[PDB]
């Protein structure tokens, strides 16, 4: 239950926040882009993915 | 003490006996961790054997399930006490209120 | 028995005619003394701490 | 490539609370070096408290004092609160008398030179009959963080003062911290950040003071982060005891005599290592020492299975 | 004595020696399951969430 | 008259605030409650039941 | 009054780019606090040289199209980012892209400089169609103590100068002897490469280090 509340809250969207349609190498620093504030974790993004 | 309460807290308190209620009311002669006295006021005293009405307190002792029982005095030296006052509280009960 | 025998003999011990059945503290539970009552046979002698 | 921060007013405001502030702060390690900081002050700050607690006429927490109206339990629960500061000292401890119908503030106590009682009108217990009169041994340790009561008997090794009531100890002088970082316009430099670090005491640590040795602890820590040599211990220690591990006990173990007791003490004779290796020849020309008074040391060796004036070739080995 | 050089050895002789964990139903074969023992301090059974 | 008596303590309406993890040193996302509950502990004391 | 330091510490590295360190025992709290603050600095605030702004030789604007190239304007961008530069005495140098022909311009493909240093000529930068395609350019490097977007240039590329790609402290429960509670404190992390991640602690460290300068005693 707090596991898949949590699962879903992180992947999930919404309208318009900070990170809205950037571009990113991958992963990686996605999360480097989110730790350090400059991203909403749920913001609509293109990045490259394998 | 219940931030948040409802009412009968003050109602369960004393009707338990867990509680040390005033039989008569008056003035606190004297205070000790272990036992409480009270003058009388005129009024509500019996003509003859005059004085007080002392009430010795419940000290550190079992329970049924093993938990501690003992009561503690809420009332400070000359302090007026009416009748049917809270004298001394018991295990889980503040200042006449119950709290769990 | 033998070697049991030989063992008190080594070490030098005076193995008693009696038990030790003393009331020992439980595992574990650890507190304050705060009281001792003794009750005792009508008609037994009272002890020094009794 | 860097700058460096560093503290400019530290305002005062009560005894219990002050604002402190640091200046030369760079992006966002205002958010870096605050969290972290509140992170060590809450902890790793010194705090003396009281510890221990002998009471007149007192047995054991669960009683009462006659003509008090505090229960024992309680009076040390009052004290568990007592701030205080001690400077050279490392352990002091107060004495506290008074008698009258009048209540004991913290102040009644005894000075000394390394006593300062931050807070005199602190309640400690109330009297309540006229010629009612109580006294103590007040004990006052200093140290970190969180020594409850419990854990404080593993030594033990007999702190049969019965009439001592150990108290919790709750060594510290941090009540809640916390900074904010509003961003600091030092004149010219793009944007730099301010760390108002704002606190709250028991009155016996002065702000600038913590601060530092919180710093101090940070440093410390890091100090092995820089470098990284994968260390280790060396480890793999003995399965060879040689001798009969009873001759390294002390001879309190023997269960003896006083007077056969400082003897031993006196000769040099601690462990039964070397009570064991010294004759009946070697203990007449000893200090006080008779027929009562060594009959006394053949007979808890022999019921132990040991024995008085022996050799080994090796002794004692070897750490 | 509970002398600190068990503790040690109980690491040893835990290690790779499963324990069985059981709750009052027992209504599948799930309701006992094995586990890889982790030593707590406190008196309480830790029990992964998942399971 | 429960909002009506958090103005008068000077306190949100919400009876949520925004926190912040005492670890990471960062927010929270979304404001959570915090306030005063009344709680009991029931005798069922883990050191009698193990 | 005195404090506690760690022992035991195996950085089991996985790879020359990858690396994971354990390191116990800290005081308890202690793994949270070194934890964070390290990954802050690590992330944040980490001296590096990577791409922020590139002119393009034919085209004004960074949604048109190259003859030639499979790989979108804001393809190539995201190509850059991920290309690892180190810098020596230089601040700041600009490269050439003189590449032309039927197939990939690895960074081997690149301008070699004096003070310019690529970690990886390997790097796949773009792809080259038939025929001729024709393909060179003007790229210039920036320095940084973070990761700057591009978006953060008002008066142009996402600028990631800290070497870290990734960053996580992990805390768990260890056990000195006779101490029930301490934190062992697992550091996780992933380089550019311009920097070994062993190195870049010691260095993440020290920064942190200096700021205290003016408190210890």
């Amino acid at each position: 239950q707090d596991v898949v509340l949590g699962l879903y809250y992180m992947t999930r969207d919404c309208v318009n926040a900070k990170g809205e349609g950037m571009v990113l190498t991958g992963p990686k620093e996605a999360e480097r882009l989110y730790r350090s504030g400059l991203a909403s974790l749920h913001a609509r993004v293109k990045v490259r993915i394998t | 003490k219940p931030l948040v309460g409802t009412g009968m807290e003050r109602a369960v308190a004393v009707d338990s006996g867990v509680t040390a209620v005033a039989k008569r009311g008056g003035v606190v002669q004297y205070v000790d961790a272990s036992r409480i006295v009270i003058k009388v006021n005129e009024d509500e005293m019996y003509p003859g054997e005059a004085g007080i009405d002392i009430y010795n307190l419940t000290k550190y002792t079992r329970s049924n399930q093993n938990t501690c029982i003992n009561q503690m005095p809420c009332v400070s030296l000359g302090e007026p006490v009416e009748r049917g006052d809270v004298l001394a509280d018991g295990p889980s009960t503040d200042l006449g209120e119950l709290a769990l | 028995t033998p070697e049991e025998k030989l063992l008190r003999a080594i070490f030098g011990e005076k193995a008693s005619d009696v038990k030790d059945s003393s009331l020992r503290v439980p595992n574990g539970v650890s507190g304050t003394v705060i009281d001792v009552q003794v009750f005792t046979r009508d008609g037994v002698e009272k002890d020094k701490r009794a | 490539e860097f700058l460096k921060p560093r503290l400019v007013d530290i305002e005062q405001v009560s005894s219990t609370h002050a604002k402190v502030t640091l200046e030369p702060l760079e992006r966002g390690f205002g958010h870096t070096l605050g969290n972290a900081l509140r992170r060590i002050l809450l902890s790793s700050m010194p705090g003396c408290a009281v510890t221990e607690v002998e009471i007149d006429g007192v047995l054991h927490e669960y009683s009462t004092k006659e003509g008090v109206q505090e229960d024992i339990l309680e009076i040390l629960l009052n004290l568990k609160g007592l701030a205080v500061r001690v400077q050279g000292k490392d352990e002091v401890i107060l004495t506290l008398n008074k008698s009258g119908i009048g209540p004991v503030t913290a102040a009644d106590i005894t000075h000394d030179g390394d006593v300062e009682i931050v807070k005199p009108q602190h309640v400690i217990c109330h009297l309540t009959d006229e010629n009612a009169s109580i006294s103590m041994r007040i004990k006052v340790q200093r140290g970190r963080g969180y020594v409850p009561a419990s854990t404080r008997i593993h030594s033990e090794e007999d702190e049969r003062p019965i009439g001592r009531l150990l108290v919790d100890a709750c060594y510290s002088p941090v009540e809640r911290i916390a900074y904010n970082v509003e961003a600091a316009r030092v004149e010219q430099r793009t944007d730099l950040d301010k760390l108002v670090i704002e606190m709250e005491t028991n009155g016996t640590i002065d702000p600038e003071e913590a601060i530092r040795r919180a710093a101090t602890i940070l440093a410390e820590q890091l100090e092995a982060f820089v470098d990284l040599r994968d260390v280790r211990q060396p480890e793999v220690k003995e399965e060879k005891p040689e001798f009969d591990p009873i001759l390294l006990r002390p001879v309190d173990d023997l269960e003896l005599t006083v007077r056969s007791a400082n003897c031993l003490k006196a000769e040099a004779i601690h462990y039964i290592g070397d009570l064991v290796q010294r004759t009946e020849v070697e203990l007449l020309k000893t200090p006080n020492l008779g027929k009562k008074s060594l009959t006394e040391i053949k007979d808890v060796l022999a019921s132990r299975g040991l024995s008085l004036g022996m050799r080994l070739e090796n002794w004692p080995p070897a750490s | 004595r509970e002398e600190a050089v068990v503790w040690d050895i109980l690491d040893e002789v835990i290690r790779e020696h499963p324990v069985l964990l059981n709750r009052a139903p027992t209504l599948h074969r799930l309701g006992i399951q094995a586990f890889e023992p982790v030593l707590i301090e406190g008196k309480a059974i830790q029990l992964h969430p998942l399971v | 008259e429960i909002k009506e008596l958090l103005k008068l303590g000077d306190l949100p309406t919400s009876g949520q605030i925004r926190l912040y993890d005492g670890r990471t040193g960062e927010q929270f996302e979304r404001p959570v409650t915090v306030g005063y509950m009344y709680m009991l502990k029931l005798n069922h004391l883990v050191d009698d039941k193990m």
